[PDB]
């Protein structure tokens, strides 16, 4: 099982070797409008 | 009037940090502020609460014109005498009692909810509702702290990929969804500060 809490969230990014959070599709790789990643 | 259904329009929304220099001097930083392309809602359902009363349930119940997705680029460029707050303002042709529920979600799971009840003020034939300087919850204050204390901007966006806010504004008496706003976040890199795009959420 993965964890879903506040230390876990930042831990996952700060120390990716010990990450145990759910794995997901990055927003960039989803069917979303081009403007979604280009700020005005 | 972008974030507007048939019954309610959100004219203003801002999250800010206000710092009291001295009793007469206050510095205010806006993290995000508001004050239409379509997005397939199925692409974002995983980032929000599921089951009864969750995003899918609310969307299916309708009306479909009440559903929005806001992408924020947040301005985190800011430094005992601090107030973290959120203010918002709404307008309606009707005098309703409204409830505003704001859910902070992480990997699609609800972490905290704030619930606010607002009453109408007559204003020029229409009615206004204001949520004035709602204190930001401790979770959000702590989240902002942790974000800013990460070494790299890329790390901040990585964290933010799985952090969302869902705002549901309801007619208290009838339980009709007046506005439902899904918020997604990145960090601003702009010289112009906080930015946003507003989208309509659609079924496909
Ligand atoms: C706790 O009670 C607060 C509920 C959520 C308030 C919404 C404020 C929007 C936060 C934007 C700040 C920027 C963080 C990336």
């Amino acid at each position: 099982d993965s964890e879903t809490d506040l230390e876990a969230l930042f831990n996952a990014v700060m120390n990716p070797k010990t990450a145990n959070v759910p794995q997901t599709v990055p927003m960039r790789l989803r069917k979303l409008p081009d403007s979604f990643f280009k700020p005005p | 009037r972008s974030v507007a259904s048939s019954k309610l329009w959100m004219l203003e929304f801002s999250a800010f940090l206000e710092q009291q220099q001295d009793p007469d001097t206050y510095n205010k930083h806006l993290f995000v502020h508001i004050g239409l392309e379509a997005v397939d809602i199925r692409q974002i359902y995983d980032k929000f609460p599921e089951k009864k009363g969750g995003l899918k349930d609310l969307f299916e119940r309708g009306p479909s014109n009440a559903f929005f997705l806001v992408k924020f680029w947040a301005d985190l460029n800011t430094n005992g005498s601090s107030f973290y707050g959120v203010s918002s303002q709404y307008e309606s042709p009707e005098n309703m009692i409204i409830t505003c529920s704001t859910k902070v979600c992480s990997f699609g799971k609800q972490v905290v909810e704030k619930v606010e009840t607002e009453y109408a003020r007559y204003e020029n034939g229409h009615y206004s509702y204001r949520i004035h300087r709602s204190p930001l919850c401790e979770y959000m204050i702590n989240f902002i702290h942790k974000l800013k204390h990460l070494p790299e901007k890329y790390m901040m966006n990585s964290v933010l990929e799985n952090f969302t806010i869902l705002q549901v504004v309801t007619n208290r008496d009838t339980q009709e969804t007046l506005l439902c706003i899904a918020y997604v976040f990145e960090v601003s890199a702009s010289e112009h500060g906080a930015q946003h795009h507003i989208y309509r959420l659609v079924k496909e």
